């Protein structure tokens, strides 16, 4: 079976480097035309470059000219892209694509490494409750919920009741503030005449940060 | 070669044919790929050659047009076929991608539930406040949010966050932020979202004044 | 410099018997049904499978001895055929490599129809020579159509 | 099955474009590689070319130059159109298909005479030792012509010679009969010619 | 451009004797080589395809044989229709090069011509030609040295017999009667002495 | 780097069934056709049969043609030859090697070679027999009526190798083997002993010979 | 199906000179589709050359093909001591692929003499009922050298056994055992037994013999 592994992306300053490799199993690596391809979070793909197998006819996006340097080694089947003068628009998933024999179509994809590139640092999590009042009490129903605000960086869970209240939990895609720093507001809905009876409290999950902290609202 | 597809999202019932666009800048070849990226995963090849079918890729999807006009087709929209589509022109370099068109479930209007929360009390001794608007259980996609602060809109200093169709009620969730400092949170007494969706028969206009819960 | 190009031909014999006689013995038939054109198809490494190395002789008079097409992929669930000229015949300084694809797909009305992709490696900022490619289409039409009238006429071979 | 023929003109001036045209029935366009082929007494059988059912046109080297080989599959019809032809391209076109192997299927062949001149003649002449029995017929154009021996009654020992074309560009046939030694004044002995694209009949007495 | 011989130039057998024909390649040709029979008046047919092999509905007394650049057509007990020309096509290099052919006869016992002579006509002489005529009849094809070029050829008269030729002297207004001889002469095969006739 | 490697060497009784296998490794063993060949102990080659794992057939030798069949499993990548209706004379070496091309068909990567030895008889213990004469004289150990090979004899414990020889083994009619090992020494010379190790019998046995 | 015949039948020359192979085909050998291969004695046979000229991958510069046709040479310039094995050749221009028959490159030396051993019977055999005579011929030179057995002056065929081990490293030279194998009562049928050697480095051909009490 083809299958192709990346190396992996770690946080990058805006002026770093770094240096995705991809080892390709299950096909001669010598023969076919390997590709990266971009896909920024929110995007559609975008093409990075194109290396041949026996010359190497490299080929790079116009955005993407002097700052990347794609190289391959058939002996050791592994695909290489130096990544060198990154930008804040520079993070994205890299997928280690394969073109097929013939029409330079990408067959066969890799799964991708999260580059990414910022200036912030590692920062815990702010959980902030968000909550009704007397002004919507109505439907016997209502909507409570918490406010992870400038964490980093992706990703951050965020279960609610710790694990037990499971319906109606709607957890948001993570947003990019001004800064460096996300964003996410998980919210259940609940009937209203569990307001003041039932508690409920949501449990945050920051890995990088490993803050295992909760917020009853 | 900018690289265009018409329909940027299409909701189409599972079974209903749908018939996906991509325009070019310049007549490239019959050479052109379709690629099929569900969310999360990464792409599958449907089409290449704007008319050869990958191995493996079902009947269903056909890929047809050459010049600057090629057709996805999917016949039997099944369920699994619900993801973003990719169009490629490798005819020059650089290679570019379309924008790409998202399949979502076609399914009833549905007006939203509107929520809206004040901003946390700890969040004022930080020095910021932050008052979200939530839609609920609401299709289609396409619903607009407009804060108003003292009968006055508001712009670029919102965020917006829309969750992905639920895989139970094929539903959207959205949730629109309203950032501000502590200074000029303070000032300022009246905050409404105002929302503007096709299953509203009219703009709800959830608010609430300052000083109270 | 890498240029791709697609064809998209058609035949009358179903898409299996084609797949079966065209692309896998064409070692056999290629000499036999078209021998104005190739003198002879030998498999001078591998036996026809991923990584076979054919070598096709050319008559006296053509502009090329010989060629050597590297197989690299044969799908007989889906009839598709990956190979690559890598020596001889049009590879010298502009050419390099040229991926060639050949996928035959059934058709409702009986036949099939071979889609053709091509993609040639010219070295440096050389350009593909519309001669060569004009050649290659001229061949693969003699070639295919000689397998053509091959099955026609032998209404029995291969199924 | 597969019955095709011809539907060009016979008769072509020199340095003009001959044009024929072979039309397929009973059969699939898509069976053969549909072939022009030429026989001339001068140099027997010869390959003009072939074309498969899309626009494959292999030609004669010797006939490349100024040959080119159209089909049209919608009604099931392809031509041949050489240009420029010298009096040397005169002879039987056979339009027919070929399976890989060699020619299956033919036509029925159209004599086409290059090098055309006007249409006369003929003249007759007897032939009449008279010491102790034929005519011939000179210069005539168009090849076909009918001679007869006292109105088609001397069916036996008739010899009708093919016609021969000297250098004026004209044909000369000659018919002769086997007469006995004797029974040569008991009654007569004429020969009729029939030039049907001169539409001139002549009879001549011996 | 691959030249390809055949022998005999003909060969006369007769209905129901075993005929063998070969050809001969220039260059070095494989076992590509189709035998046609055009009979006299038809578009030929297919017989031996790739030199062994026998498309459906030819009769099995055919057989072909040979390879590189010698092949050979054998017909076993030949019936009253194989009597046609026979041709030889290689198909290893275009173009497809034909052969000369070889014309089977029918074998038949051995017969003489009836040499006759003809003057000029009077009227041709008004004219302004003069076209003195020899008429061989009954014969088997080997020469005929009509002398005085001026030459005309004539054969294929054998229904249920032999030949028949003929043959025509052009000349001017005024060429014959400076000749007061202009004899003809005819040599044969089934002739014991060359024939001459002649006039004034 | 392409490697063959081979199974193990086999004893058969007459008329069974043997199945040698070749494991192939390094390269991609749908794309080579892979041929058996057998040798006899000084007979020269002469192939057996043929797999073609792309075009998936066999082809076997006349001589054969039907005691031999030649299957193969593209999943562990093995080709296994089977050959039934055994005879005392198919006992030889038998070769698994892949063909280079399907035109250029000569042999590039041959195996290791299993020793198939097909013969009525079973596992026997040897028989040691001293030789001593009756200058430079010579010292035998005849080893008589054993089965199957190998064996491994040697003087002195191993000591004494210098001038020694160890004739091959010949097949004696009753079905078994017999061999003599020999060692020269110069009148003036002191007693040797020659030990043999029979591993299939699992027997050692220790002899001495007596000196003049 | 193509007889390929190798010539000589067993090449022998010292080491140090060029020798030549001929591989001869019945039919023709199409575009000199022939492939030299070496067998060791024990090994499996590593292709030396193919296509006739060409020398296949990791083969020292000394192995030269040559020839076409029907008739193909193969030359070994300086026979190291590893170039003394068994030559095969084998036709690919034609299906089926077929084989040589070999040719053993022995090496020659100056003749020597077999140092002829006759030995008696081990008395242990004689206690299981049977019998074994053995007599050596070590170290001679070349391996042509018939051996006889005499019991009381009576050549006994279809009875010996021969076995000749493989060409010694450090001297290059043969030997060969010969064994006459007999029932109790046929050892105790004869009285005097004796082996006789044919060789070339043995002007006259000895005939060892033994006492059949003494012993």
């Amino acid at each position: 079976e083809v299958q192709l592994v990346e190396s992996g992306g770690d946080l990058v300053q805006p002026g770093g480097s770094l240096r995705l490799s991809c080892a390709a199993s299950g096909f001669t690596f010598s023969s076919y035309e390997m590709n990266w391809v971009r896909q920024a979070p929110g995007k559609g793909l975008e093409w990075v470059s194109f290396i041949s197998d026996s010359s190497s006819n490299i080929y790079y996006a116009d955005s993407v000219k002097g700052r990347f340097t794609i190289s391959r080694d058939n002996a050791k089947k592994s695909l290489y892209l130096q990544m060198t003068s990154l930008r804040a628009e520079d993070t994205a998933v890299y997928y280690c694509a394969r073109e097929a024999i013939g029409s330079t179509s990408f067959d066969n994809w890799g799964q991708g490494t999260l580059v990414t590139v910022s200036s912030a640092s590692t920062k815990g999590p702010s959980v902030f409750p968000l909550a009704p009042c007397s002004r919507s009490t109505s439907e016997s129903t209502a909507a409570l919920g918490c406010l992870v605000k400038d964490y980093f960086p992706e990703p951050v869970t965020v279960s609610w009741n710790s694990g037990a209240l499971t319906s109606g939990v709607h957890t948001f895609p993570a947003v990019l503030q001004s800064s460096g720093l996300y964003s996410l507001s998980s919210v259940v809905t609940v009937p209203s005449s569990s307001l003041g009876t039932k508690t409920y409290t949501c449990n945050v999950d920051h890995k990088p940060s490993n803050t295992k902290v909760d917020k009853r609202v | 070669i900018v690289m265009t597809q018409s329909p940027a999202t299409l909701s189409v019932s599972p079974g209903e044919r749908a018939t996906l666009s991509c325009r070019a800048s310049q007549s490239v070849s019959s050479s052109l790929a379709w690629y099929q990226q569900k969310p999360g995963q990464a792409p599958r090849r449907l089409i290449y050659s704007a008319s050869t079918r990958a191995t493996g890729i079902p009947a269903r999807f056909s890929g047809s047009g050459s010049g600057t006009e090629f057709t996805l087709t999917i016949s039997s929209l099944q369920s699994e076929d619900f993801a973003i589509y990719y169009c490629h022109q490798y005819n020059n370099w650089p290679l570019t991608f379309g924008g790409g068109t998202k399949v979502e479930i076609k399914r009833t209007v549905a007006a939203p539930s509107v929520f809206i929360f004040p901003p946390s009390d700890e969040q004022l001794k930080s020095g910021t406040a932050s008052v979200v608007c939530l839609l609920n259980n609401f299709y289609p996609r396409e619903a607009k949010v407009q804060w108003k602060v003292d009968n006055a809109l508001q712009s670029g200093n919102s965020q917006e966050s829309v969750t992905e169709q639920d895989s139970k009620d094929s539903t959207y969730s959205l949730s629109s932020t309203l950032t501000l400092s502590k200074a000029d949170y303070e000032k300022h007494k009246v905050y409404a979202c105002e929302v503007t969706h096709q299953g509203l028969s009219s703009p709800v206009t959830k608010s609430f004044n300052r000083g109270e819960c | 410099g890498v240029f791709n190009y697609e064809t998209e031909t058609t035949s009358v014999i179903p898409a299996a018997r084609l797949f079966k006689a065209f692309i896998l013995d064409g070692d056999n038939l290629f000499p036999k049904v078209a021998p104005q054109a190739i003198s002879s198809v030998e498999n001078i490494e591998g036996n026809g499978g991923p990584g076979t190395i054919k070598k096709i002789s050319f008559p006296e008079g053509f502009p090329f001895k010989y060629v050597k097409d590297r197989v690299d992929e044969v799908d007989h669930t889906n009839f598709k055929y990956n190979y690559s000229v890598i020596e001889g015949g049009p590879i010298g300084d502009t050419l390099e490599k040229i991926s060639n694809e050949i996928k035959i797909v059934a058709t409702p009305d009986g036949g099939s129809i071979l889609k053709i992709s091509n993609k040639y490696h010219t070295k440096g900022d050389h350009e593909v020579k519309a001669e060569q490619v004009k050649a290659s289409k001229e061949m693969g039409e003699t070639l295919l159509r000689a397998v053509e009238s091959y099955l026609l006429a032998h209404s029995d071979a291969y199924n």
